């Protein structure tokens, strides 16, 4: 499910910013 | 009216805008209770105020490091504009000022936590939920537009839940004021427009873009485009397919594809009506929105609070004591502040 390949990935934690 | 009101917000931005706040308490003030979030250029902390014995979110950046990794004008901004704007959905400076190494802003304690610890936590909310958040996030980005300000950070680790489930928006970081077009490349990969990413000059639609990434998330639990590296979200995020979860209404999906339109002559609150194309839309047809704006509305979740120095609502974080040097830095950079 695209919910569990969400949970399953790198990028379920607090997101940084980016500026460059 | 509204046009009513956006004229006397105008004014009475401009001249704090004009004349900006400088100065108004000193650190040894606060004491430092527990950090509340770090961040790129130091850390929010729990403080409290020794003479009200209010609590405080006390943002904490290092001057020397802000220079050096060249984000002067983006803190002035950030601490110009947010001494300056005034509404009920964004978080108040109570108390700015500066030492030898750091900067400091006093804000509000927003004792809630994140909106973004809540949603992972329920996995994603219902519509209705989702709705009256977003409602917030509409009326808001209308004021801040009105006052040529584009806010350039929308995301759920940025809003904060109050005391009555209202969200109270931070981090001005990005905040520019504007009139037009600006170019740099900031704000946070799962948000980002594609107008950002593929480098053309940009203006305040990439924020109702950044709305229709919001609107997904909360309502489905992840957002639209995701993957484990940024530059692959940035591929997903330029090609716009987007595809939506089962249990989205057909009004959801409906406005959602206005919003996260790779085409700024068809993204909704870029158009002729601008904001009322989406407070207008089907969508939002049970929304009140004056009922919002005066917060006489029942919020659908309230935070557990526990007194009015409670964390729980927030992650631990390792400390640090903060150090202040004896020698002023970088002094001439941060004189306005
Ligand atoms: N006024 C506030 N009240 C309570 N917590 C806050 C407040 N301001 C910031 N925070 C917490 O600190 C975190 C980081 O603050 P933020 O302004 O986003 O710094 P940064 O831009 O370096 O990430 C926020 O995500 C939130 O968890
Ligand atoms: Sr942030
Ligand atoms: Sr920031």
């Amino acid at each position: 499910t695209t919910y569990a390949d969400f949970i399953a990935s790198g990028r379920t934690g607090r997101r940084a910013s980016i500026h460059d | 009216s509204v046009k009513e009101f956006l004229a006397k917000a105008k004014e009475d931005f401009l001249k704090k805008w004009e004349t900006p706040s400088q100065n108004t308490a000193q650190l040894d003030q606060f004491d430092r209770i527990k950090t509340l979030g770090t961040g790129s250029f130091g850390r929010v902390m729990l403080v409290k105020h020794k003479e009200s014995g209010n609590h405080y979110a006390m943002k904490i950046l290092d001057k020397q490091k802000v220079v050096k990794l060249k984000q002067i004008e983006h803190t002035l901004n950030e601490k110009r504009i947010l001494q300056a704007v005034n509404f009920p959905f964004l978080v108040k400076l109570e108390f700015s000022f500066k030492d030898n190494s750091n900067l400091y802003m006093v804000m509000e304690y927003v004792a809630g936590g994140e909106m973004f610890s809540h949603l992972r936590r329920i996995g994603r909310f219902s519509e209705p939920h989702a709705r009256f958040y977003a409602a917030q996030i509409v009326l808001t980005f209308e004021y801040l537009h009105s006052l040529d300000l584009i806010y350039r950070d929308l995301k759920p680790e940025n809003l904060l839940i109050d005391q009555q489930g209202y969200i109270q928006v931070t981090d001005f970081g990005f905040a520019k004021r504007v009139k037009g077009r600006t170019w740099t490349l900031c704000g946070t990969p799962e948000y980002l427009a594609p107008e950002i990413i593929l480098s053309k000059g940009y203006n305040k639609a990439v924020d109702w873009w950044a709305l229709g990434v919001l609107i997904y998330e909360m309502a489905a639990g992840y957002p639209p485009f995701f993957a484990d590296q940024p530059i692959q979200i940035y591929e997903k995020i330029v090609s716009g397919k987007v595809r939506f979860p089962s249990h989205f209404s057909s009004d959801l999906k409906d406005l959602l594809r206005n919003l996260l339109q790779v085409d700024l002559t068809k993204r909704f609150g870029n158009l002729k009506n601008g904001v009322n194309d989406i407070k207008n839309h089907k969508w939002f047809a049970t929304t009140d929105w004056i009922a919002i704006y005066q917060r006489k509305v029942e919020a659908p979740f309230i935070p557990k609070f526990k007194g009015p120095g409670d964390t729980s609502n927030f992650d631990d974080y390792e400390e640090e004591e903060i150090r202040v040097s004896i020698n002023e830095k970088c002094g001439k950079e941060f004189t306005e502040f």
